[PDB]
Order: C-alpha cells, then structure tokens, then sequence
C-alpha cells in the first residue's frame, strides 16, 4: 500500500528568495506533485535535487522538468508539476515491468538530507507553492536518474563534443541538444557510429515511433526508446572515445542535457 | 600508430606498384579486374593475443608428468643399490 | 485460442420486464457485450452479477457499468456496454502482465449457475438487448471483483465512514464516493493515514497521472493505480479500524462504490 | 544497444522501374522507416520481402502496409512507412513482453540474402526514396511473420474459403477479408466455431476493444488480441478443416490477407 | 600501364536535376575528366565527392574546382574541368616525386560505393554533362585530399577563427579565405606564430614565388608550398589552440576552404 502524503508548508515562498523542499528521510518518494501558482514554470529557476548536501538532478527552470514530462507523454496539468523518480515507461527484460519502473524511486534510507532546491524568480507576481508526496516503503537511494547539465558552442557547420563526464559503472539513458539550428546528428563510441548521422526529420520521426513527443529547437538522443535500460549506455571504464558530431546552421551555444544512471553513492558522481 | 611510418607505408605502396609496371605480367595480371556495384564486404574487429590460461595449465600437466618420471628413475636408481 | 459466441437470445425483453442472461457453465468468460438499444442504460436497473445464486457484483443501472470502463479509459461505444471480468489494466510483479489481467477472468467450473440478472424500466421505448461472450479455456470462479453498493448520507462539514464490510481475507482495488459536493477525503486504517486530507483537484490529478479519467461527481479512491493487486487494501482480521473522512459542502445521500476482490467461495463474501 | 543506420541509396530510383532494397547480412533489422516523396504508397507496387530468394512477406502494394500499421494504431507519419518487424503489441506470458515483441525481429545470420523488391508505378511524378534501418545483435531469421496474399471471389449471400494453406507446425496471428460488402463471418476449425458467425459492427467493436482500428472494407478476425501469440491458430498437421464462412451483400473480388508466423526455413513455407 | 574510359553515361542531366557520377568500384581513380556544355560551371551546385556514403569533399559549385586547379596552375581548358586525385606539385622527401603524387588517388579497394554528386541549377540552357577516367591499378582508399566548406562572418578591423575541425591523425595542406576584404592574416598553433601577420601582398608573392596562381578575392595559405606532405599542419591531439587571426577592411561573410588530408576510414572525419 502507497501513502499519499501533503508535505509540510514551503517555508518563505516569495518572489525573490530560495526555497528549499526538505524531504523528511525514512521512505521512498515515487512521485512529488508540486503545485504553482503566481509564478512560472520558467521563474523557478536552479531546480537541484540534492541528496546529502549533493547534487542529483538539475534543472535551469522548472519548465525543463514540464518539458521532460511531456517528452514521455506523461500526463501534463497546469499548475502543477510532477517530479517522476519512478520511471513509468520502462519494461522489464529479466523483471516484471514494475519491478523496472520502481527500481528508480528515490529510497531515503541512510540519508541524512533530502532537497529540491530552487530560486523564485523576483519577477514572479504572487508564488504560491505547495507538494504533494506519494511514498512507499523506505529503501536506499540505490538507482536513480541524474540529470546534468552542459553548455557548449554550435558552429554552423560541424561541431563535436567528446568531453561529457562518463562516471565509471554509470548509464547514459539520453542526450538532449537544446539548439534552434541543429539538422543532424552523430553519435559514436571507439569509432563505433551507433548512431548515423540522422536528419532531424528521421531522429524525430523514430522517437514520435516510440510514443515520446518531440521537443521544441531539441534533438533528443534517446537510449532507452523501447523501455529497456539495457539499452542505454553503459559507461565502461574501457571507452576510450564518446563522441558526438553535430551539423548546425547556426552559430549558438547549446545547452546538452545529459540523463545519467547509476547506483547513488555518497562519494560517487 | 604514427603518421611518419604510414606515409612510407604509402610511399612503399607506390613502390610494388611500380615492380608490377616495370614488368608485361604486372599488366596482365590488372587486366581481370572490373567495375561494378557488386562487393562482398566484411568490416569487423578482431581479438589479438592471449597469456597466462593456456600457460598455466601447461605448467600444471607437464610438472606432474615429469615428477612422476623423476619417481620412476628414483626407484630404478635405488633397485640398483639393492643389487650391489 | 478464444473463442467469440453469440449467446443465446436474452428471454422476454419488453418494458417493465426482469430479465436475465443465464450463462451456460463450463468455460471462462473474460468479457461479455451486452448490445442495447430502444433503452438508456438508465433504463437498466438493479444489475446483478449472480454465481450460485449468490451475489458476486452489482450495479444501481448500467450507466455505472458504462462509467466503471470509462474511468479505466476502456473503449466505449454507444449502444453497447461491455463486462469486463478481465481487467486489462493489470500489471504484474512476479507474474507477467497478461496473467494479472486473465486472473479475473469469470471461470465458471464447478459452477451450477451464473446469471446477469436486471430490470428493464417500463418507459423503455422499444427495448432491445443481445450479448457477444469472448470465452477461455474452464476455470474456477477464483480471483474475482466483487463490486457492491452502499449508501450513506453526507453533512455539510465533515463526515465518517467507518462501517465498511472488512470481510476477512479479502482486498479492496478502490473507492468510489458519488457526491457532487465532496471536497476532499482522508482514508486511514488504524490510525494511519495512507490517504492525507487531499482535495478533490490534488486526488484527480493524481488518478490522470495513472491514465485513469476523472468521473463527474465522484471522489476516486484508487488503491491500484499502479496496476499491482499488492497495493490494494488487505482486509487484514487485526484491522481495527477502516474509516473514511469526507469534507464535504453539501447535504446530500452519497452511493458509496466499493471494488472487493478475493477467491470467490460458495460460502464467502 | 542499438544502431540506428542511413541505409545504402537505393539504386535506379525512377517511374517504371523495378527497385530492390538490399539489406547487409549479419545484424538483426527491428524496424526498417522506408521515407518516400514524388510517389504514393499505392504507386509503389508488389512488395515481396525476400530472405534467400524465398518470399517472405507480400504486400501487393506499400499502402497494404501503412493500413498494416493503422490497425496496431502505430505512429502513422505522411512521407515514411516503416517494415515493423519487432511487435510492439507483444505481450508475454512465461516470457516478457520485450523478449515476445523482439522475437519477431529479422535476424539475417545464416542468410545469404535479404532483400525488400518493389515496382515503381509508371505515373510517378518524381519518385525518391530512402532507407534507415534499426538493428541489434545478428539472430537467426527464426520466428518471423509471413504475410501471404489471397484472392477469392465472394457472392451476395454466403461464401465459404476452406483452401487457405495450413503449413504444418505454423501460426496465424490474423485474417484480412477485403471486400465491400461483408455483413457477417463465421471461422471454424474441425466443425469447432471458434468465431460465431458475428456481424461487422459486433466483431469491429471487439477489435476496438483491444486498441485496434478498423480498416475500410476489411473484415479482420484477429487471433492475437490480447497480443499473446499462443491465442493464434495452431496449424496442426491433424487439423482436417480450415473454414471461413463469410456472408456477403455484394458479388465481388475480395483480397484475403492471411498473417501467417513460424520459424523460417530456407526450405518451408 | 593506365587506362583512359569514357565513363558510363550521366543519369538524367536536365535543369533543376540532381545527377552523380556513380564510379565502379575495383581500380584506382587517378583523374576524372568532366565534360560540360549547356551549362556553367557555377550552375552545377553542391558538388560532393563520397565514399560509402561518407563525404569525402565538398565544392559549392564546380567553378571552386576550376579555381582550386588554377591555383596549382594546372591546365585549364573551357568545357572540361577535372578532378585531380593525384597531386601533381608533389615532391617526395624520402621518396620519389611519383610516389608522393599517386598516393592521393582515389583507391576504391574494399569500397562499397564512389559517387560524384551535384546538383544542376534551374537556369541551366541545356545541360550536357560526359566523364572520362584516367585510371590505374586497384588501391585502398587510403591517403586522401579532403576539401571542407566553412562559412563565417568577418568584421572590419580584426577577427579571429579558432574553432576550426582538428580532426585527430589528419593534416592541412591549406587554407583558403574566401572574401573581398582581407588584408593581412596570422596563423598560430599553442601561441606560436607560424605564419606572422603578413599582408595580402607579402603573402601573395610567396605564393607566387612557388608557381601557384593567386586567386581573386582569397587569401591563401599554403603549408605545402615546396610540395613537402611533411610541410602540411600535423592536427596532432595535445594542439589546444588552431587560430587565424584575421585583419579585414570589410564586414561581410567569408568561405574558409580548408583542405584536409589523412588516410581515409570508414569511420573516420
Ligand atoms: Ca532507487
Ligand atoms: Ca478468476
Ligand atoms: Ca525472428
Ligand atoms: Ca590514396
């Protein structure tokens, strides 16, 4: 049996000013509903999910977290945002679906401290924020999503980027290239292309193929389409070469979302 | 790899080339080549070398079936003595 | 290989007229389609679902039928309403999926008798009523829902309901309160809260993150989003306390729909 | 995981002419995304996926696999078609869903060709198209789905189609009847009904049940609903007869579309 | 012994068409007469050179050909331009002459496909377009010339280019800046001036000094002006920094042709 949990008030939500969603540590948060009001999605900036003081996840604005949603097609309401940690598109290969699924909830067992932190935007007109928690049984951190962010420069023409961070024993569930120029893509591990260069119209024709929504000026680079996190990547200590070739018709800089995978460690990435 | 040691590579490339050029056979062999849009390609990596499994296990039978020679000219050495 | 059967003409369709379709026993009936026309499904009162006589399900009238698939977004079709005994949207957890959902399926071995029993109203226009059964190879009745009915009356303030049948061994999927002024609703066995004080748009919008759709003038209870028969309620015998705390803001009789499951006895529930 | 690949140009790409897509031996091929432009579907005709010169799959013309793919309800985009070869629909029952969907991928190990030949229409205004190819590890071809082409003459009234091929130790997952005028049709196996004989309206609503679309003028007896392929029909070598009783209202050419499944042999059906 | 061809006949060349010359694979491509008529050379657009698929170079229109063999003075005759391989002007250090200018023929050992494409522009007469091969003995791709197209904004005073391709293992035999405007030029690697600002005229006569012809309206800067491979820029991994610093008297946008070398991979720049 799930508990559906009304958190504690949001201490100090007014424009302006940092505030901090304290987790109380003992179970395990599937799902966070968090509801807005008297402020944007984009007027909540520096969204950090921080377990023990650490960095988890990061968001430059709560509207990524909407957008990440949406790209699964998960269900989408105004004035409220969902933080998934249970992942509900995967599907087992030697588990049963759920087991998949809820191997991602966010245990807080052994913690000391669990947060989302954020900035209110002093533009925001009125904030008003409250959660919502949606727990089960306590367990540890174990596997969890770490999304990070990266911010490089497009050429028009061909850029290439192969220094993103590859935490030994850790996944790569997806790539995000946030850029308004982006035709094509490469991707390719040793020399090994995993992925041609596809046009944007093929890349995105393939991911709508797998029932995810294609994201506005993004070229989602998606490891994980049928499900299966057997199909990510797995960063091995031996990959001498992660390499992405991007072909623009726009000199910008991008920002490169990075959905990293592993076992959370208290020392670890 | 180094860049200097494959351009000779390259430039003694040119070189077997030219022993085919200098000679009538070098031409009739080149003349049973065609162009179509036909090829049987096979890009694939392949592994290199192995120590250690096979050499331990190759110490491990000989060892034992030496020791058991040393036991049967060790008795064969000592029935000598007995018969002095 | 299932097998799709015209079922045998329903007896004495007219207005103001009891009739029943009498199941002949031996197989499984995993879904049966009951085809209306010249009638509401309003018009189709007291519903009943009989195994030996004894109840198993019921139903005021057939609109409930017809807003219990729409809730789990089942493809509705006008003048036809489906019993589906199979529930699609189950997930496995040690099993697969498909044995999940085929679990509660209506096996009718060792059955004497199974009945679909009702009244058709007597302003009917011209009622007309036939069923399709899509049947499998013969179970036991074992794992099956049992929905029942029960009303309770409402204040304009709050109210408790903690006289809810515990029958022992068994589990409940859901809750249905149908009331138009229900604001939001605390669920605690116990003394534990597993359900908080959570308003009517916070519960909606957690039942339209699961696929579910929202019913007009109900308050869903749903213990099973998930798809997990483990995460329904155990009717546990060391349960103490079941209750209900409704915050209502009108003065009204609310139905009170609960979903049971359990093995189905000759002697049971 | 997978590789996503920009597939060799398709040589001689013009009105009139006959086209081949030759596919490299060694990998596995999930799903194959065919872009086309300056052709319709119905313009690129006789479409036979062959594995060692054997045909395989026939689709009499490219729009017969847009329909194939409207019916699964998968994502249809205007320009593109893909081959899917992998079921999505899938679902196991001692084995998991992934493992049941991507055992019908083309695995070309042990082959000497794969190819996909087509004809292009002669009223092409200015034909061009393109291949990308979704694969994984190499796997023999084993089980694959063999769509086989059938025309039969059906009368206003009833018509009966006994000839249909039964190779032995092989599935069917469905049954395409296309034809104007079909009320109502009746399949059975042995003197057994598997499918009484059930109106379109009847056997179109249980087809939508399961998330299917209906296709125009097609009358399609699905045997893989619940996406478990051990519900389809069984070919036993002792089955003595294979019926299909249709009940027409127009005198016309239907074209049976029969989705045949088994392991392929080089030698077999 | 060469051996001179007239090439297969060029598919479909007429106005607005999208034609290649589709070389068989199996001996080596010295040199590739094109014979045109009914056309400019500036009217046959996008003029790509690739091998199994992969661009090896690139011209903006074929007049970029017939400025890249003046350059090296090679013969010019009106209604043909052709695509040197083999690099006449090159000299070999510790090895002949012949040596070091047959090593950039275009082996097509082991290739699966040689394609020339290009586009005929609208306004083209009446296009007319036949080739010639000068081949010889079948060779690996290996040692290949690749021109790459670059397109950036210049300023009046000083710009600065240092985001330039450095593809590993490769070389640049030169650099062309193609604009109107340009004044003087600095080339540096690792702060270290290699090529010290000199103006257009100081390094035009050096240019010219070596027997190349100075294009108008590009600043060139030849790194193999003695005809020496060794001459040429060694991209070698541990260069931080790849600058041109260049001093323009107009705002406009500039085409940087630079003309790589390397030995050609499949997977490769
Ligand atoms: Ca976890
Ligand atoms: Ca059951
Ligand atoms: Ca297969
Ligand atoms: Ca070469």
């Amino acid at each position: 049996m799930r508990s559906f949990l009304n958190l504690n008030s949001i201490p100090n939500v007014a424009a302006g000013n940092s505030c901090s969603i304290k987790l109380p540590i003992g179970q395990t948060y599937e799902v966070i509903d968090l509801r807005y009001s008297g402020v944007t999605p984009s007027q909540i900036k520096n969204v950090r999910v921080e377990l023990d003081g650490r960095l988890l996840s990061t968001y430059k604005t709560l509207n990524d977290l909407i957008l990440e949603n949406t790209r699964h097609k998960r269900k989408i309401k105004a004035g409220v945002v969902s933080f998934h940690f249970v992942r509900p598109e995967m599907k087992g290969v030697n588990v049963t679906d759920l087991v998949q699924q809820r191997m991602f909830a966010l245990g807080t067992v052994g913690l000391t401290t669990c947060e989302i932190k954020f900035d209110i935007d002093e533009a925001a007109a009125g904030p008003k924020l409250s959660a919502i928690a949606q727990k089960s049984v306590g367990t540890a951190p174990s596997w969890l999503t770490m999304r990070r962010n990266f911010f490089k420069q497009l050429n028009n023409g061909t850029t290439e980027i192969a220094d993103l961070p590859r935490p030994v024993g850790y996944r790569i569930a997806a790539i995000h290239i946030k850029a308004a120029g982006v035709d094509a893509v490469e991707f390719q591990i040793d020399g090994t292309k995993w992925r041609d260069l596809l046009k944007k119209a093929d890349n995105d024709y393939i991911l709508e193929q797998y029932g995810k929504a294609v994201l506005d000026n993004t070229y989602t680079i998606d490891f994980m389409l049928e499900g299966d996190v057997y199909q990510s990547v797995l960063l091995d200590q031996m990959i001498q070469d992660l390499r992405l070739k991007i072909d623009s018709t726009m000199d910008e800089q991008a920002e490169i979302i990075v959905e990293y995978m592993g076992v959370w460690s208290r020392n670890g990435f | 790899t180094g860049l200097d040691a494959l351009i000779s590579g390259w430039a003694r490339v040119e070189q077997i080339k030219a022993a085919k050029a200098s000679t009538g056979q070098g031409r009739v062999e080149q003349a049973m080549t065609p162009e179509l849009d036909n090829g049987a390609a096979v890009v694939v990596e392949a592994p290199k070398k192995a120590a250690q499994p096979s050499e331990t296990l190759v110490f491990g039978v000989p060892q034992k079936t030496l020791l058991l020679g040393f036991g049967g000219l060790l008795v064969l050495g000592l029935v000598m003595r007995g018969n002095k």
